[PDB]
RNA sequence: GUAUGUAUUUAUUUU
RNA sequence: GGAGGUCAACAUCAAGAACUGUGGGCCUUUGCCUAUAGAACUUAUAACGAACAUGGUUCUUGCCUUUUACCAGAAC
RNA sequence: GUUCGCGAAGUAACCCUUCGUGGACAUUUGGUCAAUUUGAAACAAUACAGAGAUGAUCAGCAGUUCCCCUGCAUAAGGAUGAACCGUUUUACAAAGAGAUUUA
């Protein structure tokens, strides 16, 4: 449905139209599913027209806070390191293409290149040892019997050990401020006042 | 032939009401029956 | 197709969805060709993701580097107050803009703080969440401003289009049916005919 | 036949305007319209010669 | 609402003769043929097996006024083409009766509304050169006859059949409002 | 029987030769919604058909036979049906019998599956119109001769004759030299329709003579409905035809009516 | 300096 | 029968600090009084989301040729 | 094709295989829609000009219409959007005066 000129598609033309106002749902539903710095290759499920009129993405992220804050906090900290280091480090250059240039399609082009790997860190097999297995999945546990929940993947159950190395990582993402006596014309009520 | 009348689901992103259109008309005002109007030039055209 | 079904030919759309005119316009080919405050904003939604899903397209290939890869979309979503103009149409969005510079500064300040003056970066979630609500803002009155864009080039437009008093068109109305009401009663103290 | 301008445009000479059907009514015309008819033809069919 | 309410109007014979029957309701379907508005279409495949779908023509408001199947378009009661049915019924009596219908566009719009109904509803080579041709009798009838008994070019200007054929076979057994003469150099 | 009725039909063009889509170059851009050319001006696009059918030669037994459809293939009444076999709609000449069938709904829509209007065209264009039976059509643009004038316009006639006449049954060939057209007539509006929408937009004569080799750039042959004939003769005939018709119609509302008595 | 408006029939509709 | 599902349908989620059923007494069904049983989810720096957008009317402003588009507060 | 079961043959010793048969399991898609000339985009180009109230040059709001166009629009523009600027005879009488005809 690329190439239309036809008469037989006088149908799905018209389809087209119709989804034009279903878009900006679907920008939404694709954009809220970035595969994130330390993924390589997301999947996703879409949900799409069966005339090639629009493909929904379709699933919603689901991250364990504390797991998502180390996440970051790895990648955080990977980075200053690697920003000090190398020499010149070049941002690039926008847009990413010249308009002249049609996007090249995935089944040809991309699939066979493989994919030059993420950010990651190097961890430890010491201090890390319990978290260093999974931390870094699409999703970091679709199945643990008792740790998560299950594939539907929501309530998971954690354990001391790993709480704290979450804890260990976490350090420079974290409020760290225990005392609530510190916030003391800073909570809301001294802003509404 | 007896009958079900079932109605077609849409294809959610065609045109719903495939025909439906904006134009305009004028319509036949049609009655048979008429509406007697009942009721009950010197002094006033001095006056008005 | 919705341009073409206009019958504007001569507009382009290139592939970052610029839309420039190829023919010198005859005037009247401009009045026809004015485009919606709709679908200009919507335009530049679709250019925002195809620039970002653009990056990734390059890193598939291999061609960046996972870290240029983080710099690059967080500046991408930082800079949308150039990349794109999307403020032309809502200009409410700027407070986005506003608030996507600020968190500029924070996540620099404590990542600066010791190392660099220079490009390196890649803590891109805090604008990713807010460009994302913004975006859920925009969804209803998408659906409806479009919406009626497409309605209309089917079933043409109203044809009642009544309309109301305003600021400007009063006085017309005040005397109109002023006068009006003289008429009734001069034409009921006349004896007869 | 010049033309159009809106597309519902009206072509007065072909098809009776508006047809009101004058009324109902008792007195049975039905004999004075083929008098009428008589004089149309009639005087038509005379114009074209 | 009332669209609905004035029921479909269809044929007892092109309804196809099945017990139970399913057709759709399209709220606002196709405008019609004749009126050009909208109103409800059925579908329907006649029995469940068919090829081909019925689709109906116009509106409840239209084939009243003319009393015809949507679908058909035939009378609903006679069978019969309108161009007929209110010329037989202008034979009898002697002379009346046609609906004169609609050219323009909201001409014929407009005149849908009102209920009056219609007319027709009021009441409800060897060349071989034979001659002598009777000018309203088609080549199909001759041929035809030609045919029934055992290739043409006629001139019906000047009345004169002209015609050829394959063997002269067919040369005796033609012969073995005509004039005959078996004609060839 | 032996020619129709017998072995089944073939294909016509392979899907590859099918023509090219995209009618080309009127103007400089190419609209995707329509399908036509953006801007300027050029005499319209009309031309010859590279393609036409070969009445008893393709025609023969397709699936819709096996399985019963209706209407006929109209992409075969070009001879232009890529799907052999295959194709559902029916490839051939209507026999009568067919029309046997067809005839129960030939008010409302075609021999090809359409549905016929009500108005004509300003014109007198290409699909019917179901207020009146028409069987006799207007044939115009007899150029597409192209200029070769053939020593007689009984050369023209026969040669309409000689193509028309193929298509099943005729009741007349009507050729005017006075102004060019041929007016031709048929038995069944199904036929009539067939020939139409088979018979536009091609050339003449032999499968080669003169100018056969160029053929190709002709513009091709109008074939289009008829309006009245003014003259006394044909009208009162005509006025006799549906008389007879009546009469014998009226055996049958007397056969159904009597019996409701 | 301009909007705006108008016509742009080529392919023979029966005596 | 157990475990699950990035599966569906149907109920319910902002209030007298608050729900429902039932036994008994009185008025005459509501309603009041008394006794009894059961209450998932969500609430006290108050709430379904330790998250965070957009629209409409109405007033007050702010840019100030006019309108879309807007500046920043409130009520609904 | 699965499975239950029966019968037969063979293997066998109640089985493994093959044949036959009974039973259960599984049960009516899609089409308002054919593939470029002949069932309908609209601009552009040529020629003809080239902006209401006025004596003249402009801001403008409206009003009616079986005209609409752009615009998300109940906003506002589109020459103050365009069309309007034309053709025009009977509820018909009373009084007086002269000519003509008649009881
Ligand atoms: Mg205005
Ligand atoms: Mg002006
Ligand atoms: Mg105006
Ligand atoms: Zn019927
Ligand atoms: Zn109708
Ligand atoms: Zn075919």
């Amino acid at each position: 449905h690329s190439d239309m000129a036809s008469k037989m598609y006088n149908t799905d033309k018209k389809a087209f139209l119709g989804a034009l106002k279903y878009l900006p749902h679907a920008i939404l539903k694709l954009l809220e599913n970035m595969p994130h710095p330390w993924e390589q290759a997301k999947e996703v499920k879409v949900l799409y027209h069966t005339s090639g009129a629009i493909t929904f993405v379709n699933e919603t992220p689901r991250v364990i806070e504390p797991v998502y804050t180390a996440q970051w906090s790895a990648t955080w900290i990977a980075m200053r390191r690697e920003k000090r280091d190398r020499t010149h480090f070049k941002r690039m250059r926008f847009p990413p293409f010249d308009d002249d240039e049609p996007p090249l399609s995935y089944e040809q082009h991309i699939e066979n290149i493989e994919p030059l790997d993420p950010i990651n860190l190097p961890l430890d097999s010491q201090d890390d040892e319990y978290v260093k297995d999974w931390l870094y999945d699409s999703r970091p546990l679709e199945e643990d019997s008792k740790k998560v929940n299950g594939t539907s993947y929501k309530k998971w159950s954690f354990d001391l050990p790993e709480m704290s190395n979450l804890y260990r990582l976490s350090t420079p993402l974290r409020d760290e401020v225990t005392d609530k006596n510190y916030y003391y014309l800073f909570d809301k009520k001294s802003f509404f006042n | 032939h007896h009958i079900e009348v079932v109605s077609k689901q849409m294809d959610p992103l065609l045109p719903r009401f495939v025909g439906k259109k904006a134009r305009k008309v004028v319509a036949p005002t049609e009655n048979d029956e008429v509406v007697p109007v009942l009721h009950m030039g010197e002094a006033d055209p001095n006056e008005w | 197709l919705l341009i073409h079904r206009k019958g504007l030919t001569y507009l382009h759309l290139d592939y970052n969805f610029n839309l420039k005119p190829t023919k010198t316009l005859t005037t009247k080919e401009r009045k026809k060709s004015r485009l919606g405050n709709s679908f200009h904003l919507m335009r530049e939604l679709l250019k925002m993701m195809k620039l970002i899903v653009d990056t990734h397209v390059q890193f598939r290939l291999g061609n960046v580097d996972a870290f240029q890869l983080a710099d690059g979309i967080h500046y991408i979503l930082n800079h949308i107050g150039q990349l794109t103009g999307i403020y032309r149409y809502k200009y409410k969005v700027m407070h986005q803009i506003r608030a996507c510079k600020d968190l500029k500064h924070i996540i620099y300040y404590k990542f600066n703080k010791n190392l660099g003056k220079g490009p390196g970066c890649g803590f891109w979630q805090p604008a990713w969440r807010v460009w994302l609500n913004f975006l859920r803002g925009t969804i209803p009155l998408l659906e409806r401003y479009i919406g009626n864009l497409i309605t209309r080039q089917f079933e043409g437009r109203s044809n009642e289009i009544v309309k109301t008093t305003t600021k400007q068109r009063l006085d017309a109305y005040y005397d109109l049916e002023l006068r009006n009401s003289v008429m009734d009663d001069i034409l009921e103290m006349m004896p007869e005919s | 036949k010049p033309k159009k301008k809106y597309g519902t445009d009206i072509d007065y000479n072909e098809d009776i305007v508006y047809e009101q059907a004058p009324m109902p009514g008792i007195y049975d015309t039905s004999t004075e319209d083929r008098q009428i008819k008589k004089k149309f033809e009639q005087f038509e069919r005379k114009v074209n010669r | 609402d009332e669209i609905n309410e004035p029921p479909p109007n269809i044929c007892e014979q092109c309804l196809g003769d099945e017990a139970n029957i399913r057709m759709t309701k399209i709220p606002q379907g196709s405008e019609c043929k004749i009126c050009t508005l909208p109103f409800t279409l059925y579908h329907f495949k006649t029995s469940k097996r068919s090829n081909n779908i019925i689709k109906t023509l116009i509106c409840v408001r239209c084939a009243t006024q003319r009393n015809i199947c949507q679908c058909c378009m035939l009378d609903s009661r006679w069978h019969i083409p309108i161009q007929l049915r209110d010329h037989l019924i202008s034979l009898v009596n002697e002379e009346n009766v046609m609906t004169e219908e609609a050219k323009n566009d909201m001409m014929k719009r407009f005149l849908s509304l009102k209920n009056v109904k219609l007319g027709g509803a009021q009441i409800t080579t060897k060349s071989f050169f034979l001659y002598n041709i009777d000018a309203s009798i088609p080549e199909w009838k001759i041929t035809d006859t030609v045919s029934q008994l055992l290739s043409l070019i006629v001139n019906h200007k000047a009345k004169c059949g002209g015609l050829r054929f394959q063997s002269s076979e067919l040369g005796e057994r033609f012969v073995s409002i005509f004039i005959i003469p078996w004609s060839s150099g | 029987m032996t020619s129709w009725r017998d072995k089944s039909a073939k294909v016509q063009v392979k899907e590859s030769e099918l023509p090219s889509s995209i009618p080309a170059q009127t103007g400089l851009t190419f609209n995707i919604w329509y399908n036509k050319w953006s801007q300027g001006f050029a005499g319209n696009t009309r031309f010859v058909s590279p393609f036409a059918l070969q009445p008893q030669l393709h025609s023969g037994k397709t699936r819709g036979d096996n399985d019963g459809q209706l209407f006929f293939c109209l992409f075969f009444a070009k001879g232009m049906c890529c799907l052999g076999p295959k194709c559902e709609y029916l490839h051939h000449i209507p026999d009568e019998e067919d029309i046997g069938k067809l005839a129960l709904r030939t008010e409302v829509l075609d021999c090809f599956g359409r549905e016929k209007f009500a108005d004509y065209r300003e014109d007198m264009g290409g699909i019917g119109s179901f207020r009146k039976k028409n069987k006799t059509l207007y044939v115009g643009g007899i150029d597409g001769a192209l200029n070769s004038k053939h020593l007689k316009p009984a050369q023209i006639e026969s040669r309409i004759r000689f193509v028309f006449s193929r298509l099943g049954d005729i009741d007349r060939i009507r050729y005017v030299e006075s102004k060019n057209c041929g007016f031709v007539k048929f038995k069944y509006q199904a036929n009539a329709e067939f020939a139409k929408e088979a018979m536009s937009n091609q050339t003449l004569l032999l499968p080669s003579d003169k100018e056969w080799d160029d053929r190709r750039e002709g513009t091709g042959l109008l074939v289009k409905w008829a309006n009245e004939d003014p003259d006394p003769a044909a009208q009162k005939r005509l006025q006799e035809e549906l008389k007879l018709e009546s009469l014998n119609m009226m055996v049958h509302l007397i056969n159904n009516n009597t019996n409701s008595a």
